[PDB]
């Protein structure tokens, strides 16, 4: 029956469906442009020169830089076209572009693989009030652990093999998100040395009365090499990245190093 | 080619099996041993699907359909032309999906991240395995599996639902639906909030966690926060799948009647059974 | 038995007990209203 | 086992606070509370809620609609609380029959449904203005209101816009639990199986894709949560290793990846397109396609019967 | 609450609850006179 | 009575009141249109 | 709100509510003259 | 009795009471419209 | 809130509630005169 | 028995009690309206 | 709660529960006289 | 066996035990109400 | 919990189970007299 | 064999057993109620 | 987490308790067997 027809065979529902397919293809192009605001252009794996297999859609592939305005009055561009140095403290196992790298030295201190981090700003994340967000409870007297929970302070810090790394001496809290981000651990060896421990790299074990912070990521010997921070009461985004990357590398490297 | 930050992460190691032999990249793709076995099962199962299309009556993509054996075969292996093809494709697909999950584990190991993604994908695999293995085994015939075809799997859904009079009345199906709708709602809200904070408008500075929490406190009186929403969004999607699996293990293996008639227990409760 | 008030707070006990006994009583009256014999508001005969 | 970051073990407290907004006619209402179990999943603060003129309007219109429904449901069991509970899921308020067109039906013959529907519609549209204006007050983008507009477009298509195209309310949706399910069943059967409606197929693909994306994205952010990945807007404005490793996991897995910002656009568009393509599939049904299986046979979805 | 305020509230509470039950008892009597609600053996 | 405006904000009062009265007025006009006798636009007879 | 401006608001409120009720009362009178809305024993 | 205004904030009381009384009144008028005898708009006889 | 504020509110409240109950009683009387709502033994 | 007001806050008590009594009263009037014998608005005969 | 405070509460609780059971026992007696709820062999 | 109370908190134990015994008792009465023979409220004959 | 306190609780617990089982046994006896629940060979 | 209580926590053993044994007992009573021969409440003939 | 004499103490009460539990159950099974046995003969029940 003639109701929907546009031609002998063509009809409105079919036309509306192809109009959707045209829209959806255009949307995928838009979405893929947004996906390319970090990391692009692509580079040759060996030389690091800007190269990749590209069609004529290359001309629409990467968007003009959008500018984010930060409440400090600084800005961030995306794409910024900044890229990592071509040289790293590792070498390929075979000369082909697809080959993996082997670390030249200690990968955890050389910051390669899961020990690698981004060169974030040497600035702390800020509260809406402009104060640094992540600070020890020593400096945030209005914060407290909820009365229902175990306070980590004074607990021993223990690795997966049962060696004591130290004791918890402070909590670093995020004033903006209202959460514990790090524990500040005084080391058992070189007593008086303090290191940050990412709180999500821990759990509290309380099956036995002398409850303890267990750390699966790294062994007790690795705590002495945890990256240091420049200030005693604030931490930059770069220092956060450096510390968190170090512990994330433990699952691959801690039985090597 | 590589992303501007990729090279420093492309280290050796993290493989579950096979050692160094497979530990390399083909363009953007990581290979590994489970990459190879992914390709093995993928090519086999795909070519067997195309073979089934060549055997069948049409090349119209929507109409192509590889069907399970007749229920009269029970759980025996059928002849290739009589449903055995569907059986080989099914176990090749299991091989492919399991290989894909284990390949993701190797990538997680190399990057020092947690295993949440292959774990979550394991619920997709379990849902597929429930429909093509567990349910037909408990019902005693491979012929209860869904056919591999663009429209014919939807026909199987239709036939299977109306076999129980009206599938909307399955209580686990109602809960599965609720969680699927809630997942899409939560995703719409989560995508919107991050974009509204990152893109406040021309002449406005990027907003942070306090604004993010304040928007949903102002609108609906609660904020789950930036970590909680990813926990919730994951749990919602996985629970929707779990209840979908339950609704299908109920229908046929356990409960065989009309789902509308099941609810008559409610009207018979003694405090209102007048 | 007075030592049970060393086990339990009287404030909590009474609020819980009031809630329990009301719901129980409401349940029982609704059960009776579902019967032919004991629905007093409809008053079927004892044939 | 390592910490999987699914539940917050130790959670902190502080004085409740929120971002400033300009003074209105109404302050933020309620004393902020905290609950321990919400603090395990997420933030603990059961914070104050904003009212405002648009909030008053939406709740008043919506309350009247809910009362009109609820009173009609209880009236349909002759006010019996026992039969109300016994029958609750089966109770519904039905639209008018087709002979009334789009004029006001008699109250008992769907006039109450028309009033309830109008008041519910108005309340929802006022809630859209609320979701919009709360973002502008916080100097945030309006993305949430525009996502909500897609859900509303399906709701309006179901309840009013298709009736307007059909010229009567008879195939509009009844207010009732099993009744609106029965409407969904009968609508598919009357128009020749909704599985063959391609816009229903699209709507399903985006519904499945939304659960796919949230499973992928939720698992991704938790996988990088020991690297600070849950701090997404900070990662958007200063790319950390968490955003780098999230990108590389997906690139190495499937050959391509998003950014920390753009994954939220993929999320936004998939959930929107579920209801948008849904609404189009409803508006084409009966207006230009009377039987979707027959349309499917014409366009090669199925062999000729 | 203090003993003195507890004692005081109890006085006004006692007066008002007795008024409430008194009015209710009058309402029940009038309804009983209109239509009693305990059926006989043959019903109503 | 004027003391009420020190107890309540006059703006909150007028917004609440205007909201209530519009919704009530709209409800009553729709109710009358939903009737045979009082739907002035359809204009049925007084039979 | 001061007592001075409370009393001025109360004046304008008192005038406007009475005018609103006055117009509404006349509207009800006209509608009653057209079609009254209390039925007799035999209905309308 | 006047001590109740020491116990309760009038700003909460009068709004809660006004809301309560309206919802009760709306319910009662709706109930009457549902009846034959008291639906004044429908105007059934008392034969 | 002082005793003086409480008693100031109370007397205005007492006035307003007695007005409201007076008008409601008048309304109930008129409705009863139109159609009573307690049925006899044989119904209405 | 007056010591119950040392045990419980009168403000919470009266709000709870007023809510309870209203909902109970409304329930009973709805129950009666659903009966044949006691629906005063319909007025069936005895 | 002290020992004496527990013993004092137990006194008021004990009288209250016995009064509650006493009213309930009388209600059950009146209901039994109206219609007993244990059926004989022939049923009711 | 008084050493049970050195394993288990008597307060927690009594709350759990009372909750279990109520739910069990309530189950058994509902089971009997479902039978012909033991539904005392319906009171079928022992034919 | 100290031994004397555990023994004190056990004394009252022991007394309570005996009362509870005693009442329940009396209840089961009366129900058995009304209608026994172990059927013979022909059933009930 | 008392060494088993150094191996397993006695408090978990009792809570585990009580949970297991109740669920098992309840299962067996419901299985018997599903049979003509042993459903004592219905009491069919042999 | 418990000492030798403490494990032995628990074992003593456990051994008593389980024998009491099995003794009541064996009595219950005997009564049920006398009522209706649950091993069918060759002709069935
Ligand atoms: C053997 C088994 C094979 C099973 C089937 C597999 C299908 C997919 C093919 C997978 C293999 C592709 C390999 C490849 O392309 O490598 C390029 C790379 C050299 O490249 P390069 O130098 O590094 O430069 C590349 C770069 O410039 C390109 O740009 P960019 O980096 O921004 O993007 C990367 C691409 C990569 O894409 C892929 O690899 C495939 C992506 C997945 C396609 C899945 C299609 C089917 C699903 C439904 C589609 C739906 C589309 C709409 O990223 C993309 O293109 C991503 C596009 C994403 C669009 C998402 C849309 C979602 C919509 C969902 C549906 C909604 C419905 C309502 O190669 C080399 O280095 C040399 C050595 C390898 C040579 C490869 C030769 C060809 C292999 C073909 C395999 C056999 C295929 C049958
Ligand atoms: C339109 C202007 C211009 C034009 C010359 C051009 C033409 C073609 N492109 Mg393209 N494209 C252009 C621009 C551009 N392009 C892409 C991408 C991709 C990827 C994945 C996206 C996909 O799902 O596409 C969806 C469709 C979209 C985006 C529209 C262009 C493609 C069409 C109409 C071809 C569709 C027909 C097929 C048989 C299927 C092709 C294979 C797959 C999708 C796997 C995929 C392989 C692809 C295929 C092709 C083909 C076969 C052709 C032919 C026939 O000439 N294009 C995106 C990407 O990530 O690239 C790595 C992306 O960013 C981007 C940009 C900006
Ligand atoms: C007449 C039909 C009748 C009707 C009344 C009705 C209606 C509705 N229902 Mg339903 N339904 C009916 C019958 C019926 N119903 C379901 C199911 C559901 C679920 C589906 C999601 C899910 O399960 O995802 C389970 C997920 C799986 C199985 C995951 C599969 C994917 C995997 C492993 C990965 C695959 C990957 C590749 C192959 C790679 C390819 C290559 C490349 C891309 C390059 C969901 C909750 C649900 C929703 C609704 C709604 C919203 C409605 C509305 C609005 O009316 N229904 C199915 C299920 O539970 O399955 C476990 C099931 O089988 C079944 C039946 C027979
Ligand atoms: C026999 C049944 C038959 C069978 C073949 C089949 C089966 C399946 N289908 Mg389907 N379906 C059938 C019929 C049918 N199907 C749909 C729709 C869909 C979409 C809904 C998207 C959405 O988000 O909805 C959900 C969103 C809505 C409805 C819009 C947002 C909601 C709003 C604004 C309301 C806000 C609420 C308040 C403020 C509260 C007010 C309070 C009170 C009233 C008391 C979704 C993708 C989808 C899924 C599947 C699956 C998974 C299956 C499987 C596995 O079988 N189906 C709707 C539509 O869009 O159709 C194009 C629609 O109308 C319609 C019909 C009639
Ligand atoms: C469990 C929660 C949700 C979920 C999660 C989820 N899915 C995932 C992941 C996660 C977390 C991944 O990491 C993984 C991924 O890589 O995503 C990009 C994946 C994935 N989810 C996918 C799809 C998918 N997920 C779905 C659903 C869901 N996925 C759930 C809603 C659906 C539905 C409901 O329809 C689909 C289609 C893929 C994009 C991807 C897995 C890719 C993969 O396994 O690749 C290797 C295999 C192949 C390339 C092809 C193998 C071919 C076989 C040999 C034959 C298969 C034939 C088949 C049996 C029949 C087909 C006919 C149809 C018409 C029925
Ligand atoms: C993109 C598609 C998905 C989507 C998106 C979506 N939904 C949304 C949004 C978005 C982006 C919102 O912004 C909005 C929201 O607020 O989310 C939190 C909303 C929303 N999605 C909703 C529901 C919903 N979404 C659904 C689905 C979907 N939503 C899709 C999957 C579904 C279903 C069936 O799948 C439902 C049921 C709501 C929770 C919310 C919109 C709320 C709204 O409009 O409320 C209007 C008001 C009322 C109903 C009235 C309430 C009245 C109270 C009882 C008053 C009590 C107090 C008062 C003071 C009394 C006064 C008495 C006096 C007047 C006498
Ligand atoms: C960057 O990070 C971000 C955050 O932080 C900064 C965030 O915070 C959020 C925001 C997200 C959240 C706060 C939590 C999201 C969680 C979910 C979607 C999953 C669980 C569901 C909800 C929390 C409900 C969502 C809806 C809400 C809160 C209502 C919004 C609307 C109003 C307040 C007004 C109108 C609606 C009202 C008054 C109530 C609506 C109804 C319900 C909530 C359901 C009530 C239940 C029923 C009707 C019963 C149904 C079931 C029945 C009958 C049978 C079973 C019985 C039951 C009792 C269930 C995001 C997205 C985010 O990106
Ligand atoms: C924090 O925010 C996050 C981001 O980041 C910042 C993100 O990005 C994402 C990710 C999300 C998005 C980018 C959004 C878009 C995604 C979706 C909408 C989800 C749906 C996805 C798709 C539609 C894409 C589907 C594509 C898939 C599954 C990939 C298909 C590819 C293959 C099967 C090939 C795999 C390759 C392997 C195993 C190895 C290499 C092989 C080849 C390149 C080709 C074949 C092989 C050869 C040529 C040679 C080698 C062969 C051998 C040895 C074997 C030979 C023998 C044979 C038999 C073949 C998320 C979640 C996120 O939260
Ligand atoms: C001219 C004379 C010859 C001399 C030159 C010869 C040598 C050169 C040839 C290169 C072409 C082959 C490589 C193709 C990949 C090259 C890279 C690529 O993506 O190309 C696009 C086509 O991709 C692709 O079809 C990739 C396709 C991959 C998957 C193919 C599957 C085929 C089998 C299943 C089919 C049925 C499925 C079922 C259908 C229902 C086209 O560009 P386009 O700008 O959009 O790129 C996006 C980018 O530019 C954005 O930055
Ligand atoms: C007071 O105490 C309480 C709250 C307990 C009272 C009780 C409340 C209860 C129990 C309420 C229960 C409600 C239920 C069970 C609701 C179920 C609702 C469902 C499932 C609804 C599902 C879908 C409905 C849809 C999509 C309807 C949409 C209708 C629309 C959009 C209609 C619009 C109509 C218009 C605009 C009419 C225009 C015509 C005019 C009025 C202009 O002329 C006639
Ligand atoms: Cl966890
Ligand atoms: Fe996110």
């Amino acid at each position: 029956m003639n109701k929907g027809d546009i031609t002998g065979y063509m009809d409105v529902a079919q036309v509306v469906l192809y109009a959707f397919w045209i829209f959806f293809a255009g949307l995928i192009i838009y979405l893929r442009r947004e996906d390319r605001r970090e990391g692009y252009p692509l580079e040759d794996a060996i030389s690091g020169k800007i190269n990749s297999l590209q069609g004529l859609g290359s001309v629409f592939s990467i968007a003009r830089p959008k500018i984010f305005k930060l409440k400090t009055g600084a800005t961030y561009a995306a794409p910024n076209f900044k890229r990592d140095a071509v040289a790293i403290k590792a070498t390929r196992t075979a000369p082909t572009a697809g080959a993996p790298f082997e670390p030249t030295g200690n990968p955890m201190t050389d910051a390669v693989g899961p020990a690698a981090y981004a060169l974030r700003d040497e600035l702390p994340d800020l509260t809406l009030g402009g104060q640094p967000a992540i600070v020890p409870l020593r400096v945030a007297p209005t914060f407290s652990v909820a009365a229902e929970d175990t306070d980590p302070r004074g607990l021993p810090v223990v690795d997966r093999k049962g060696a004591v790394a130290g004791k918890v001496t402070d909590l670093w809290i995020d004033r903006a998100s209202i959460a514990i981000r790090y524990l500040e651990v005084e080391l058992a060896a070189t007593p008086g040395r303090k290191v940050l421990l990412p709180f999500a790299a821990t759990r509290i074990n309380a099956k036995t009365k002398s409850k303890t912070v267990t750390v699966q990521s790294i062994l007790a010997r690795h705590f002495a090499n945890v990256p240091t921070i420049a200030k005693t009461d604030s931490i930059t985004r770069r220092e956060e990245d450096k510390v968190m990357a170090y512990y994330s590398s433990g699952y691959l490297y801690s039985d090597r190093v | 080619a590589l992303l501007s930050f990729e090279r420093k992460y492309r280290v050796r190691g993290g493989t579950l099996i096979g050692g160094d032999l497979f530990d390399f990249w083909v363009g953007p793709f990581y290979v590994g041993f489970f990459g190879v076995t992914t390709l093995l099962f993928t090519v086999l199962g795909t070519a067997l699907i195309v073979w089934g299309a060549a055997l069948g009556p049409s090349w119209t993509f929507w109409q192509i359909s590889i069907n399970p054996p007749d229920v009269s075969y029970g759980l025996a292996m059928a002849p290739m032309a009589k449903g055995g093809l569907w059986q080989i494709i099914t176990f090749s697909a299991i091989g492919a999906f399991v290989s894909w999950a284990l390949r993701e584990v190797e990538i997680c190991r190399k990057l020092g991240i947690g295993y949440h993604i292959p774990f979550a994908f394991g619920f997709a695999i379990l849902a597929y395995v429930s429909l093509v293995v567990i349910r037909p085994v408990m019902m005693g015939a491979w012929g209860y599996g869904f056919p591999y075809g663009f429209m014919t799997h939807l026909d199987w859904v239709s036939n299977t639902g109306y076999q129980y009079a009206n599938f909307h009345y399955n209580p686990a199906h109602m809960l599965g639906i609720t969680l699927f709708f809630t997942t899409c709602l939560a995703l719409a809200l989560h995508g919107s909030l991050i974009l509204s904070a990152a893109n406040p408008g021309k002449g406005e500075v990027v907003k942070g966690p306090e604004h993010e929490n304040t928007y949903f406190q102002d609108t609906i009186g609660y904020s789950v926060g930036t970590l909680g929403i990813h926990r919730v969004g994951l749990i919602l999607a996985l629970s929707a799948v779990v209840w979908s699996i339950i609704c299908m293990i109920l229908s046929g293996p356990i409960y065989t009647g009309s789902w509308p008639d099941w609810w008559l227990w409610w009207q018979k409760l003694p405090f209102w059974n007048h | 038995m007075w030592r049970i008030w060393q086990l339990f707070d009287p404030r909590q006990a009474l609020v819980g007990l009031a809630t329990f006994l009301f719901v129980l009583a409401l349940l029982i009256h609704f059960i009776l209203l579902s019967t032919e014999r004991f629905n007093w508001l409809e008053g079927a005969s004892t044939k | 086992s390592e910490y999987q970051n699914i539940l917050t073990g130790v959670q902190v407290r502080t004085a409740p606070h929120s971002a400033p907004i300009a003074k209105g006619i109404f302050p933020r209402l309620g004393k902020p509370g905290f609950s321990y179990w919400l603090g395990k999943i997420g933030d603990a603060q059961i914070g104050p809620i904003y009212l405002g003129t648009t909030g008053v309007l939406s709740l008043v219109f919506g309350f009247f609609a809910i009362e009109i429904i609820g009173f009609n449901l209880l009236a349909s069991v002759n006010w019996s609380p026992m039969e109300f509970g016994r029958q609750f899921f089966w109770l519904g308020l039905e639209p008018p029959a087709a002979e009334y067109g789009l004029g006001f039906a008699p109250l008992a013959e769907g006039g109450w449904w028309q009033i309830a529907g109008f008041f519910l519609t108005t309340s929802i549209l006022l809630w859209w203005v609320r979701m919009y204006r709360r973002a502008r007050a916080l100097k945030m983008g309006t993305h949430t209101a525009w996502a909500f507009a897609s859900a509303i477009f399906l709701f309006l298509s179901l309840g009013f816009i298709r009736p307007l195209l059909m010229g009567n309310f008879s195939e509009s949706v009844p207010f009732g639990i099993f009744p609106h399910l029965e409407w969904t069943n009968s609508f598919s059967l009357n128009y020749g199986n909704f599985f063959y409606n391609p816009f229903h197929m699209l709507s399903i693909a985006f519904l499945y894709g939304s659960a796919l994306l949230f499973a992928m994205h939720g698992a991704t952010i938790l996988a990088v949560s020991r690297l600070g990945g849950d701090r997404e807007v900070e990662q958007i404005t200063d790319r950390g290793t968490a955003a780098e490793r999230a990108a590389l996991f997906w690139r190495w897995t499937m050959g391509f990846n998003a950014t920390m910002e753009s994954i939220h656009r993929w999320a936004w568009w998939f959930a929107v397109l579920c209801t948008f393509t849904g609404a189009i599939g409803i508006l084409l049904t009966g207006t230009v396609v009377d039987n979707w299986f027959e349309w499917g046979v014409k366009h090669g979805l199925a062999p000729a019967p | 609450i203090t003993e003195g305020e507890a004692k005081e509230f109890h006085k006004i509470f006692t007066s008002s609850i007795l008024v409430f039950f008194g009015v209710a008892a009058f309402a029940h009597l009038l309804v009983w006179i209109w239509r009693p609600w305990v059926p006989g053996p043959n019903g109503y």
